Formats: structure tokens, C-alpha cells, sequence
RNA sequence: UUUAAUAAAAAAAGUAUAUUUUUUUUUUUUUUAU
RNA sequence: GGAGGUCAACAUCAAGAACUGUGGGCCUUUGCCUAUAGAACUUAUAACGAACAUGGUUCUUGCCUUUUACCAGAAC
């Protein structure tokens, strides 16, 4: 009953209705196929991604951690980000229904947070807790995207290699003692049926709209495609492009965006759009005001910050165009190779100065109280940043 | 009380990537009886935000149906109130 | 209870490893053969009656009696199907 | 209708370089005297 | 002579379910068969210890900048 194949990245099973037995509903990952002449739905098309661009997500999360040494915990963050967006942007849809990509990002996640914790000389949960990572990069933590405090399915290996058994026993994915939700990002990113199926009577409800102003000669209105301004797949403000004229001549763009790869060392992630041509095909603004509000609010973020030191008056003080100073001046000037590497962990001061509170804290798990030479701090073990 | 709880339907509601995982949480909440429609009515708002429908929304609310005769007539209430 | 389900141990899986139950996975002429073969049948039940009568409490003459209780219920059979 | 809960630090020697997703287009209909 | 010792030395303590000695016969001492005397302690949901630690080598993993220090299973 199954025609099965696999394209681009996609691994794809097609399997029409009448041959079902029961009809059930579907979950994100299945798409359901069109007969377009009767318009009625004649098949189900269930999605998983390929083996192979697991393997290269795998391998790309590896490729972060060894070429970035010495390198500057907020840069990791971005990194990181970057690495899961491509991910989550190219497929979307069949990210819900792939076990061993669920088990990879959860070790993908924890394997950047320890490289940030291991820059700290400490691996001890309680130091760390999802505020430090996961609040925005302008109250001061690391910034990055959460997409392991998931729960994977695991249910029966053994009947899962021959049924397709379904959703029976959750099990846990990422965890820490405060019971924080983090939203994950696939929550934001709009799926691909619905943005194909969003696409089709957007445009065609543009070209009815067009058709009907050069009957009448109202020229057009821009007033008119505001809602419908982000829809669609070459997405509605690009038809509005600033050189729109000089891009009617750039013919063949995704076989040359592709083949960069064969000549170009630093590869790109998004070799698959072209912002001109395609528009910018998501938004993740939503995610950083959502996360703001799993973590408590600005109160409970900065009751584990320094800000109640500093004396500012209002958090809202702390918005700034920071020049850097010193490290900008120091950056261009002839320098050893050993005296390179020592810039990058001023940063890395900085970070560790404004949580330090919540790594200096005193429920610790073990660890022996030293006190500082002429002060009166006594510090848990042993950071040698703090 | 209102606003603490939409909160924290919200945020069960928008980790979760599954509707499964969703209907999971929610349901391990055990919500009383009496709040089943606010539970109902602030899946069915957060489902109108964003820019299209998803098939997360509608398998949380099947979820939920077939758990219990409360979640049920919760809906039955809900679409008239809609 | 480990009931074929779970990671093999937590060590290199980067979890807890707790796993729970999803709330939210509950859900003719052969007739005429069988008849003609019961009168027969009948027919024949009734002199091994007679067999069994005479011989419970002259061999030949039971067997020519029960031959003749034969032809004589024979074409009573003959007489009461027409 | 019911039950699964990883981690947790010291000493020594290191480390190249770029890596990125983030906000509308500006398009105005008018010419003194006949 | 009797009781006792936070006294010492020396034997002995994990194996055809398992010990030692003696007489007679066979082989040529070892060993086999047969008759006999004794066996303390430990042991069968198996061990001296109703208790329970660490070290070495080789495999298989886990943290992942390298070695110590480590994660936790197996064999010796
Ligand atoms: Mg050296
Ligand atoms: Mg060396």
C-alpha cells in the first residue's frame, strides 16, 4: 500500500486513503494530498527527515566545539543558534515525528552548555540554572535557543521496529531542579503546509486584486496588502523590492547559491534561500518575549544578576550602544599568537562578574569555602574568572 | 489569579512540540471541574494568534475530548459561547 | 516497572532517564438427500427394534422377520411418499 | 485507571582566523494669462 | 593443679561434597581395590567477616583540549 521515496532532505511515504482501513487524525508531520479536481482529499504524505542530514547536523554541532577554543561563551551562544535555526527553518515539518533528531538536539543542547560550564571550571547543576543561558543577550546572558526541554517519546523498541505503535510513554528530555518551562522553537516557526496552503490564496487573491486595478487604473495600494504583506511563499514584500529592476536579470540564483560549497571554505547555512528573491521566510521575535515570561519576568531574572549592586535606578538603564574600548583598540594592533587569545576572556570577565551571585551561591553540592587575600569573599571551590 | 493561569496555560501550551506531549501536560495538571472552560477557551485564543492554523491545536482538543465526558461538554460549551 | 520501554541507563544519554505514561494515549437436493436418508434411517431404526426384541430375551427366522419388516415398511414408505 | 528522577572537582600543559536571520515601499494627478 | 588474659609463637581454613591414619592384596614407589580407627573450625537462597573497602592489566563505554584525577560494566 506504501509508494515510498526520499528527496532533497525529506523522507516521504505516500500513502493513499482507500487503502487505510481506519482513517485517523494526523499531527504536524503529515501532510495530506489534494485530488484538485473533485478537491477532496485523497491520500496522506507522512514525513521523516533523512538519515544522512541528521548525521550532518551531528557532525556540524561537532565542528562548532572543536574550532571554537578559547572563544568567548556569548559567541558559542550564537553559533549554536544559528546551527539550530537552519535546522529548524529548512524542515519543519518533520522534525515532530524523528526520534533519533530528538536525542540529538538534547545532546547538541547539553554538550554547548557544558562547554560554557567547563569554561567556568565547574560542571555543578545548581551554578547554572536556565537563567543564565536562556535570558536574551541584552539583560547579559548567553542568548541561546532552547529546543530540548521537549519530552521524547519512547515506547517499546521492540514493536516500534515493526508496528508503528504511536505516542505511549513520554519520557523526560531535558531538565534542572527549578521547574522552568522553556518554549522550544518549533512553537514559531510557521509549518509548511500551512504556509504553502496560506501561499496559494494570498497570490491568488493578489492576482484577482491586480487584475481588477488595471481594469480601473487604481494603480495599486499599498495600503491594501498590509496584512497580507508577510504571507505567501516568495513572500508579498518582495514583489515591493528596492531593486527589483536589476533582479529581473539574476537568473539561475539557487544552483549558484548551492554550488558555493565547491568554492568557498567558511560554507553558509541557508544555502537553500535568497533573501532578494524568496523574502525572509521566518520570525523568531516572539521567542524572546515568550522565554522573558517562562523565566518570571525581568524580577526574577535580576534577582540572580548584579544589577542590586551596580545601583542603577530602573533595568531599563540597562539599554545601551556599549562601545567595547579597549579590546576594539586591541584587536588591530600587531600581537602574539598567545597575546591573541588572552582578549577573547575579557568578555568572559564581564559574563562572569554580572551572574555572580548565582554561581557564587551557597547551596553548593560540595566544595571546600577559601576567602579571597584582602577581602572577605568566600567563594564555593574554585572559578579562577570569578 | 486569571492572569497567572493564563500564563501558565500558555507556557505548558508553547513548549511541547507534540500535541500528544501538550494534552499530556495539561492533562497531568488534573484542572477542577470548574475551570475546564477557561482551560478550553484560552487553547482556542492562542490558537487565533497566530498568522494560520496548525494541527497541533486541533490534536490537543481531540486529546482532551477523548479523555473525559468534562472536556467534552467543555467544548460543547465553548462552541457556543463562540 | 521497565515494561520494554526506557533508555538502557542514563549514563551517555545527557536525561534523567524518567519516564512516564501518556494521559493522552488511553483511547436443494441435498436436503432432500439428509431427509430420504432419516426415513431410511427411521425405517431401519425399527427393525433393529425388532432385532434387538427378539434377540434380547432362530437365527433365520429373526433375520427373514426383520427382512420381511423391512419389505413391509418398504412399501409402506412406497405407499405413504405418494 | 496507575509507578521509574543523570550530573556535581583539583593540579599541569594548551587554544589561532571570518562566520551571519535582525526594522515598509516611498511610489502623489497643480501649470499665469485666450 | 583451677579460672582467666583486647599476651606471643607455630600449624590450618574453600574442595571428585571435598579429610587423615592403619592392615591386606595387585601393579612396580605413585597408583587401584578391600577391611578398620578418628575428623576441631567454615559451608547449600553456599562460606571464614548475617560486615564490606581500595590498587594493577586488558576489553567495552561516559565526561571531551592532553596526562594525572575521573564516569561504570566485564574478565583475570
Ligand atoms: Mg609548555
Ligand atoms: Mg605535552
Amino acid at each position: 500500500p506504501n509508494l515510498l521515496f526520499s528527496m532533497c532532505g525529506f523522507e516521504v511515504r505516500i500513502l493513499p486513503r482507500q487503502r487505510m482501513e481506519e482513517v485517523v487524525s494526523n499531527d504536524e508531520g503529515v501532510w495530506d494530498l489534494v485530488d484538485e479536481r473533485t478537491k477532496q482529499r485523497t491520500a496522506k504524505a507522512y514525513l521523516k527527515v533523512s538519515e544522512e542530514e541528521i548525521k550532518k547536523f551531528d557532525s556540524r554541532i561537532r565542528g562548532i566545539l572543536m574550532a571554537s577554543g578559547s572563544t568567548t561563551f556569548t559567541k558559542v551562544a550564537a553559533k549554536w543558534n544559528t546551527s539550530l535555526i537552519s535546522l529548524f527553518t529548512y524542515f519543519r515539518e518533520a522534525i515532530v515525528a524523528t526520534e533519533p533528531l530528538l536525542d540529538i538536539l538534547v545532546k547538541g543542547e547539553t554538550r554547548i552548555q557544558n562547554r560554557v560550564k567547563l569554561g567556568l571550571n565547574s560542571k555543578m547543576p545548581t551554578r547554572f540554572p536556565p537563567a543564565v543561558f536562556y535570558t536574551p543577550k541584552e539583560l547579559g546572558g548567553l542568548g541561546m535557543i532552547s529546543a530540548s526541554h521537549i519530552l521524547i517519546p519512547a515506547s517499546d523498541l521492540s514493536w516500534s521496529k515493526q508496528t508503528d505503535t504511536g505516542i505511549t510513554h513520554f519520557r523526560a528530555g531535558m531538565t534542572h531542579e527549578d521547574e522552568k518551562l522553556i518554549p522550544t522553537i518549533f512553537r514559531y516557526i510557521t509549518t509548511w503546509e500551512n504556509e504553502f496552503l496560506d501561499s496559494q490564496r494570498v497570490w491568488a487573491e493578489y492576482a484577482t486584486k491586480r487584475q481588477e486595478a488595471i481594469q480601473q487604473n487604481r494603480r495599486l495600494a499599498f495600503e491594501e496588502l498590509e496584512g497580507s504583506w508577510d504571507r505567501g511563499i516568495p513572500r508579498i514584500s518582495t514583489l515591493f523590492q528596492r531593486d527589483r529592476h536589476t533582479l529581473a536579470y539574476d537568473r539561475g540564483h539557487r544552483i549558484r547559491r548551492e554550488f558555493k560549497q565547491y568554492s568557498l571554505e567558511r560554507n553558509s547555512p541557508f544555502w537553500w534561500t535568497n533573501s532578494h528573491h524568496d523574502g525572509k521566510l521566518w520570525n523568531l521575535n516572539a521567542y524572546r518575549t515568550d522565554v522573558i515570561q517562562a523565566l518570571g519576568g525581568i524580577e526574577t531574572i535580576l534577582e540572580h544578576t548584579l544589577f542590586k549592586g551596580t545601583g542603577f535606578n530602573s533595568w531599563e538603564g540597562l539599554f545601551w550602544e556599549k562601545a567595547s574600548g579597549f579590546e576594539d583598540s586591541m584587536q588591530f594592533k600587531k600581537l602574539t599568537h598567545a597575546q591573541r587569545t588572552g582578549l577573547s576572556q575579557i568578555p568572559n570577565r564581564r559574563f562572569t562578574l554580572w551572574w555572580s551571585p548565582t554561581i557564587n551561591r551557597a547551596n553548593v553540592y560540595v566544595g571546600f569555602l577559601v576567602q579571597l587575600d584582602l577581602t572577605g569573599i568566600f567563594l564555593h571551590g574554585k572559578i579562577p574568572t570569578l | 489569579n486569571d492572569v497567572e493561569f493564563k500564563k501558565k496555560i500558555y507556557l505548558v501550551l508553547k513548549s511541547s512540540l507534540s500535541g500528544d506531549e501538550a494534552a499530556h501536560k495539561l492533562l497531568k495538571l488534573k484542572i477542577a471541574n470548574n475551570l475546564k472552560k477557561s482551560v478550553v477557551d484560552i487553547i482556542i485564543k492562542s490558537s487565533l494568534q497566530e498568522s494560520t492554523f496548525s494541527k497541533f491545536y486541533s490534536i490537543l482538543s481531540e486529546r482532551m475530548i477523548t479523555f473525559h465526558r468534562s472536556w467534552q461538554t467543555a467544548y460543547n460549551e465553548t462552541f457556543e459561547q463562540n | 516497572s521497565y515494561n520494554g520501554i526506557g533508555l538502557k541507563s542514563a549514563k551517555g544519554s545527557s536525561t534523567s532517564g524518567h519516564v512516564q505514561r501518556s494521559l493522552a494515549s488511553n483511547n436443494l437436493a441435498v436436503q432432500k438427500q439428509i431427509e430420504t436418508h432419516m426415513e431410511k434411517r427411521e425405517i431401519e431404526v425399527q427393525v433393529s427394534e425388532l432385532r434387538d426384541r427378539l434377540e434380547e430375551e432362530s437365527e433365520e427366522q429373526i433375520d427373514k422377520k426383520c427382512e420381511a419388516l423391512r419389505a413391509k415398511l418398504t412399501n409402506e414408505w412406497q405407499e405413504q411418499q405418494r
